[PDB]
DNA sequence: ATCGGATGTATATATCTGACACGTGCCTGGAGACTAGGGAGTAATCCCCTTGGCGGTTAAAACGCGGGGGACAGCGCGTACGTGCGTTTAAGCGGTGCTAGAGCTGTCTACGACCAATTGAGCGGCCTCGGCACCGGGATTCTCGA
DNA sequence: TCGAGAATCCCGGTGCCGAGGCCGCTCAATTGGTCGTAGACAGCTCTAGCACCGCTTAAACGCACGTACGCGCTGTCCCCCGCGTTTTAACCGCCAAGGGGATTACTCCCTAGTCTCCAGGCACGTGTCAGATATATACATCCGAT
């Protein structure tokens, strides 16, 4: 659920 | 079992002996191998999940080294961790400099 | 003589993967230098591990132990 | 009554310069 | 009958996309033999052991070419010269090529 | 004598449909080892600083915060904390 | 009545010869205090602990300036610009 | 405000020891950046060691352990 | 609890006339420690590779050849070999 | 004594204890602490000698950090060994680039 | 290229401070002496796999000839950084004072090492198959000379 | 902006072997005890880090000035790219030897573990001389003038 696309 | 009581896939029992025979301390705690097993499994899951979704868009159902490379080198937090290590036959991310284009 | 085993287009395409456009002529010889230098340092440490194990045959793990002992950690051949 | 010596050089560079062999 | 630099771009993206070894297996095979001969004579290499050398070697070289190219562009030129490679190693320090 | 069978179990949880090649399996196996010793050494070195002869969950947790960058360290700690608390009862 | 750049060289050799800290003691002390506030509140620093920060920081910067200057000269110029600082760090790698 | 505690001639002489001749204007601001970044990384690990030791006072040894844990090993303050 | 008194003895050997400041003494003391753990860890990691539970003179020697760069490793081995052979008969 | 029987200055007895309690292995050899003591003493001698020679040129009879810095950074093998380490208040070797001179 | 004027810098000397060096008393860590376990040296084994030969296929390395284009030297415009001097800001020194908290010590409780008997998770070996490499052929996309 | 030409993407068929699921078979993990001590814990000692007052002045700030350096642009050219042809030899599949990794079976001997004993090495005083400090001065460098 972190930074992603 | 212990790993089943830990709700983890990674063997807490095997990890526990490794902190003993690995010569890290005289007395290794009881919760220590459980905690470490939860961190290892998480990171393993974190890579596999990012690799697999990156593998399915490539229309392949088997994860190959290129997929792992694409997963790690495209995540800020992950890439920094595995900065010094190079994945065998993983290739490199397609990057072309700006001033090299017409 | 054997250091010339690797070729000009071999080096040329290695630089393509590196993302370069134009490559000079003196590059190919300069590249052979750093390659022989890199290999020497790795093999020196690799053979050192092999000799300590009282063996005349270098193994994959020996190369891994050598590579990992100088910031060049390698995945795929044991751990 | 003192101490011994070895073969010393200098920073000697690299990236273009020589490396030592024997 | 294209243009000077067009094919250059074509080979870049086709190799970055691939993971195949860019140097021949057998010439590199005997290359490791010679270098190891200086440290110890009559040595044997596992089939995977040589591959380990070849993977790390190519990986290092590709990484070196990237830093080299960055130095080249910084000098307002698009062609890489030994002048760039040498500086790239110096800035990297000791651990970074010695 | 590796983690081969465990990484496959974790894979099927996050992705029951996809599989993994043997070469990539070795890579992931080298990964969890390189993660293991990296944390283990740091935890051992941490206890040595405090003249403690025991590695505990507290050492492992602090080791995580030192190694893992930032956004990863937080979740890693939580995943670790939850596990220990599971082993307090059952 | 000297020349633009002559005194510059004189200051180079005068600082390379010395081992004195090039940054002020007191501003750096409270600077470390501020940075530490984000991680933990109400912290105290040993007299040697702050000095340790100043030694490593200054040493790193000087080392960074050296690599920077080489990038500057490589662009056939003698003046260092932010373009050089950024590139110097990229080539150095992580940590 | 306090990051401006370090001054322009302070950075200017740091570059003299580095052996540079002419210095641009934007350098001084860029240098403040890498300095605050460097301090952040070191102190973060330093405080982390301090917190693990159940102490409200950071010590010299804590900074040494932090610096040495990222290739910036320092002699003179313990080992 | 340091090597302060020993480095001074070695100092008088190489230079009985000159002395050493406390700051430089601390540097040299941090030096021999950084040399100790670096070799000890490498030697420990070396025996672990060969599944041996004993660190011996053979492991330490191999560690020297791995850590110490050329010409320094050779003399270091000789100095080590000379020491061991003296304590072998006496 | 043992270090005196070894003909060394560095304490073989103390070093032997550190290799034991330091958790590097279960069984520490008998010759191992002697071998390591001879290597540490040698390197210490190698550095101190070059430092003293660098001290005599500064007209000083007391070795300061500056002397140590000058010693290490002028020897290939030593500088390569202590590459990652930085000497506190040791300064840097006086070096001015070619194209910066009149 | 030569010269004196002007600025900074290395040099000789003298005084003055404080930190290094040596001293002693004390204690606890290392040397002696002894026993016993078991890791390791040692010999003999099995057989894995590394090395080396012949020989055909052909992908790829080597060679050469244009010629577009980028490396390179020159050079003209001009902003901007260096140099210097005067005004201004706080670092530095030291002095005094409180108290948070590093450091230490003596409790005794909880915890991991330890051993042994047990057994199921996990490694090694074995087919089985369908994902993927291989391929050929047509749809699509990017490049390039008037 | 126009179309011709060459590459890459893509759609579907066929064939290959590696990955995935089974199966004995250990042997390492688990259970359930007990023993000993590392460490959680509370009280105490006091180092030292913090904070304000106030004098000195080294150092930072701001400003005016001139030059040489950054940078843009035009010129030259030679060298590296692109292409077609010839040449090399990597690649692959096969067969064959035996060096030596991996293995195992015994048994020696080297090291951990202890108690006692005492001296090596720590803390901590005590005095002095190397060196930080200052100043007057000879010597080394830059710079404008010619």
């Amino acid at each position: 659920n972190r930074i992603r696309l | 079992s212990r790993s089943n009581r830990a709700g983890l896939q990674f063997p807490v029992g095997r990890i526990h002996r490794l902190l003993r025979k690995g010569n890290y301390a005289e007395r290794v705690g009881a919760g220590a191998p459980v905690y470490l097993a939860a961190v290892m499994e998480y990171l393993a899951a974190e890579v596999l999940e990012l690799a697999g979704n990156a593998a399915r868009d490539n229309k392949k159902t088997r994860i190959i080294p290129r997929h792992l490379q694409l997963a790690i080198r495209n995540d800020e937090e992950l890439n920094k961790l595995l900065s010094g290590v190079t994945i065998a036959q993983g290739g490199v991310l397609p990057n072309i400099q700006a001033v090299l284009l017409p | 003589d054997n250091i010339q085993g690797i070729t000009k287009p071999a080096i040329r395409r290695l630089a393509r993967r590196g993302g370069v456009k134009r490559i000079s002529g003196l590059i190919y010889e300069e590249t052979r230098g750093v390659l022989k230098v890199f290999l020497e340092n790795v093999i020196r440490d690799a053979v050192t591990y092999t000799e300590h194990a009282k063996r005349k045959t270098v193994t994959a793990m020996d190369v891994v132990y050598a590579l990992k002992r100088q910031g060049r950690t390698l995945y795929g051949f044991g751990g | 009554v003192r101490r011994s010596n070895r073969i010393r050089l200098k920073p000697l560079e690299y990236w273009r310069g020589e490396r030592i062999d024997y | 009958r294209y243009r000077p630099g067009t094919v250059a771009l074509r080979e870049i993206r086709r190799y970055q996309k691939s993971t195949e070894l860019l140097i021949r297996k057998l010439p590199f095979q005997r290359l490791v033999r010679e270098i190891a001969q200086d440290f110890k004579t009559d040595l044997r290499f596992q089939s995977s052991a040589v591959m380990a050398l070849q993977e790390a070697s190519e990986a290092y070289l590709v990484g070196l070419f990237e830093d080299t190219n960055l130095c080249a562009i910084h000098a307002k030129r698009v062609t890489i010269m030994p002048k760039d490679i040498q500086l790239a190693r110096r800035i990297r320090g000791i651990e970074g090529g010695l | 004598e590796s983690y081969a069978i465990y990484i496959y179990k974790v894979l099927k949880q996050v992705h029951p449909d996809t599989g993994i090649s043997s070469k990539a399996m070795s890579i992931m196996n080298s990964f969890v080892n390189d993660i293991f010793e990296r944390i283990a050494a740091e935890a051992s070195r941490l206890a040595h600083y405090n003249k403690r002869s025991t590695i505990t969950s507290r050492e492992i947790q602090t080791a995580v915060r030192l190694l893992l960058p930032g956004e990863l360290a937080k979740h890693a700690v939580s995943e670790g904390t939850k596990a220990v608390t599971k082993y307090t009862s059952s």
